[PDB]
């Protein structure tokens, strides 16, 4: 075994989770998950690949079956993982999250023989029980982590952040039955706990990523070329997509600080590639860069696209989805308020936010794109012509003014993706946004749209100056 | 805005009307159209008395008192039962928020002082006996704000929310 | 039932002792036994002028004001901004709490009335400038107790104690 | 058909009047409908030249310039000055907009050409420093609906309107 | 970084500190901020000598010699009894680690000769008798790290770990 590679990143306002859902709990602090960087890793291969399969095969292949052709690299069921990653994040600290005291017994006192449901809301450097029953009482607690001011800042400027708030701040308290001080007195406490953890976020995590090789893997069929690519999703991953959570929203977006390497024969291309961001200078030159990396990967330095394997399996369209890279919706803008895009691109995402309000100028061709795009979206199928005027834009094949029709959408019936598309609350959003920068205080906005299966088809220039428009008034 | 009136609705017969002259205007803050009583300004800190309600101050957080907010008069120009404070329209902790709020507004509530030599002893009450229901609405909703309400039907969602809106604790003494 | 008073701890020089003398009685609420400053009270929606220290009264549950509240009688000069209130001692807000007072107490608060000459734009702002720390410190603690700053060297603990706990909001006129 | 005339917002001084005969009538390409302004136009590939306050045209995409398109001619002496585009405007790229716009548009936007001496690298400044944004809402603002400060509630929070809107590059040369 | 220099911890102090000014610049490896001892160094195959001890060389893995690094000058150039080794801070054994490493250390540990002669055959040496622990803290500790250590509570914490986490072995000839 021997040390690959080590990669000094930085995150911008990661949201990284753990056992409770946030970076910190009572036991210990992670802001960087080595777990989420090996499971991001593996997910930004099965796109790549299915990239240089639909740009010089025109064939998609399931998930299942690319991680089992790379099951020699990442490991499975049946191989150990050949590449082991160790993140090493700076300041080394144990810094637990520890709840000091909590003076709150008279609003347990508000809360006898009643059902209400308390609320908190941080009202500047003060949090106050909300009582939906007009009662803002106030609470004199002491804790760790010092919430500066701009995360109350951030937190309540951004409608995304604040909208996901609303899990880990309220809970009902029923009394009406059998009630007590000290039950109450720790149901409020770790309700507590459960919201000021959510205030431990932090720009700049500033983090390394060692890569280590064991150096036994005998080459089988790819292996000096299947490891080699996959060091190539790993800088995607890096330049396209972010650690932790909502990172389809530009948080937890990654940077490069450094790249050192300890074997030329095989980062050889990869870090020269990768030592291409570290002085970043212009806008629309770093869009070169994103393409630069990009082509090197497709086309030229053709890295022995063994296709020809009997491990692949082809997806059926009416029954799989796959995410690939579509080369030409990218976008770099610049920007020098990281917070103001980082809470602006609600404005781009929501169904009444002043960005789409205005490029998609209407109520269904503003939905529907968002419903194809915007990952997966609340739509209530019980009001009246707005979930067929809806389906009208993204039925397979009908009369289509704007191109978003879905491999097998058909109306007055229900599909495979009709219900999947519709009704499955955990999809990904095709239009994604990453900050990336360093040693140069310039600031990049990235905007891109990636390339599903289920599309019959896409306007591309079209559906990316509506993308254009759109990275333009998120600043 | 200016001068403004918080009307707090306990069961009892005490100040029911007890308004005269309002804007004029209709700037009103509780209007009940056909989507249940909104933007129904309820305030912390006060006791209804259960009797000739004024509203004594009490410092207990628990505690409270409900009501709602209209335009009205100061008691037929009168100040001694008052406090007139000004308001910022954003520390008011105002009850089912529909937005749109003025800047400043003259809010006046029927005021009061201490009662030597008794303990406040607050008690929570919440409306029961409903034959107050068009006493009221017919009293404060059919005479403050008999423009909706009445070419209406979907009073129904008042009706029920009556006693759904405005709990009170009380001195009870 | 004696007499109380709340002497609360602000940032502003406009503190004598504000109220007047000592108990001459034997009791003190505000205790000192554990680590620091106890059984404080935390009533909401009020500030402290900046200068004459009363408090004014708001609308708003998000308003705080604190400090030790003690005993005595309010100045034998003004009684007539001042509350004379009675609470049962179970239904007022209290921090810190230590072994329970379940006895009445007629407590005295400074209060001048809202007077909306301005909107009040209070705003937060919790116990610093450590010169000024010292300031009522002395003025209070070695004044109304005599138990600080001369026979309690854990004051340098109790000196932060005032910090933790003590933040009031004002309106910043 | 229409008419119109380009007028951005940068902090320099060459956004004095300058301007010829106003709408004609009194329908700008903008509107007031919210607290702060709509339909503001963009450049893409514009500067400010920070003196001279016209724009002159760049190559790079990344070149923000904004503000909102005023109806009138520009006195027709400075006749080469300014565009004179016409387009239905669904090839124009507006934020905010509020209004379905069919016809055709005669915009006029301060033009200009590098002349260059030597390299030119623009750099992106937006509005800050209060000072300046009640400064430009005095002589660009007053001048445009003819309804400020008169009877409205928006003009002070379009200042915080006008701030986190309206961005410019730059040439700082 | 530039050049280091690590030191081992003998009981015997003949050579206790004989090293040379500090980086120049503020960078150290070991620290013990707030929690313990950070990085400590461990090479292997190196017995102290323990008499002018400068590690004499020997090829036992079972030998050790832990103690701190700091970013010294070599003793005033001292060009006898160095190493001066340079790596990519990926050979280096650190017990404790706390923090990302710098990407390449010129590092001179002291190096004595492998003496003829004399068969090596060491012994193991551990700490105790905690005088002669502190013997050691100031000299090494408080004098290389002399901006804190009279600031926080690691006093005795340095010399918890002193007794066990530096051992090593000796030639005892």
């Amino acid at each position: 075994e021997e040390l690959l590679m080590s990669l000094k990143l930085k995150a911008l306002y990661p949201l990284t989770g753990g056992y409770n859902r946030h970076s910190i709990n009572p036991f210990y602090e992670e802001l960087v998950r080595p777990t989420e960087i090996k499971g991001l890793w593996r997910w930004w291969n099965r796109v790549l690949f299915n990239t240089l399969a639909y740009s010089t095969k025109g064939k998609l292949y399931t998930y299942e079956s690319i991680d089992r052709l790379f099951e020699d690299v990442f490991g499975s069921e049946n191989k150990k993982s050949a590449v082991r990653l160790e993140v090493i994040t700076d300041e080394g600290n144990d810094n637990r999250f520890e709840l000091s005291y909590v003076e709150l017994d008279k609003v347990i006192d508000c809360l006898r023989n009643y059902k209400r449901k308390v609320s908190l809301d941080f009202i500047d450097n003060t949090l106050i029980a909300e009582i939906e029953g007009s009662t803002k009482i106030p609470i004199s607690f002491k804790s760790n982590l010092d919430i500066d001011k701009i995360i109350k800042d951030l937190v309540h400027n951004n409608k995304l952040l604040s909208f996901e708030l609303l899990g880990f701040k309220s809970v009902e308290i029923d009394a009406t039955k059998i009630s007590d001080k000290k039950i109450l007195k720790e149901i409020l406490r770790d309700l507590i706990t459960n919201y000021l953890e959510y205030f431990n976020i932090k720009q700049e995590v500033t983090f390394t990523l060692n890569i280590y090789l064991d150096k036994s893997r005998e080459h089988k069929q790819n292996f000096e070329d299947k490891l080699k690519f996959a060091l190539y999703s790993l800088l995607v991953f890096i330049l396209l997509g972010g650690i932790g959570r909502k990172t389809s929203r530009g948080f937890g977006s990654l940077s490069i600080i450094d790249v050192k390497c300890y074997d030329n024969s095989i980062c050889k291309k990869i870090e020269d590639l990768a030592k291409n961001f570290l002085k970043i200078s212009s806008g629309n030159e770093l869009k070169s860069k994103i393409e630069s990396i990009l082509d090197c990967i497709k086309n030229s330095c053709i890295d022995t696209l063994y296709i020809e394997n009997n491990i692949l399996s082809e997806i059926d369209p009416k029954k799989n989805v796959v995410y690939f890279i579509n080369s030409d919706l990218f976008e770099v803008k610049r920007i020098n308020d990281k917070e103001k895009v980082l809470a602006n691109i609600y404005k781009a995402v929501s169904s009444e936010g002043c960005c789409i309000k205005s490029i998609i100028t209407d109520k269904y061709v503003r939905k529907s794109f968002l419903i194809a795009f915007g990952g997966y979206r609340k739509v209530e199928k019980d009001k009246g012509l707005d979930i067929g005027f809806i389906k009208n834009y993204l039925c397979e094949t009908c009369e289509t003014v704007s191109s978003f029709n879905i491999v097998d959408f058909l109306l007055s019936e229900g599909s495979f993706m009709s219900d999947y598309i519709l009704q499955y609350e955990h999809r990904n959003s095709l239009l994604r946004f990453k900050l990336i920068s360093d040693n140069s205080n310039n600031s990049y906005l990235i905007g891109y749209i990636l390339h599903s299966s289920y599309f019959k088809k896409i306007d591309i220039k079209y559906v990316r100056c509506i993308l254009e428009k759109l990275t333009y008034c998120v600043i | 805005s200016t001068q403004r009136e918080y009307v707090f609705i306990p069961i009892t017969n005490s100040i029911t009307i007890d308004v005269k002259i309002t804007i004029g205007g209709s700037d009103h803050i509780t209007n009940i159209d056909e989507r249940g009583i909104h933007n129904v300004l309820v305030i912390t800190g006060y006791a209804v008395d259960e009797k000739n309600g004024r509203l004594v101050p009490t410092l207990d957080p628990c505690d409270y008192v409900k009501g709602i907010l209209v335009a009205g008069t100061p008691q037929q120009a009168q100040s001694n039962d008052f406090l007139t404070l000004k308001l910022p329209a954003n520390k008011l902790y105002l009850i089912r928020k529909k937005g749109n709020i003025s800047d400043d507004l003259k809010i006046y509530i029927p005021y009061s002082s201490p009662d030597a030599r008794n303990s406040m002893k607050t008690k929570p009450v919440s409306i029961s006996d409903d034959t107050i229901v068009n006493n009221i609405i017919k009293e404060v909703f059919d005479k403050i704000y008999n423009i909706t309400q009445k070419e209406k039907v979907k009073i129904e969602k008042v009706k029920e929310d009556i006693k759904e809106l405005f709990s009170y604790y009380a001195l009870e003494q």
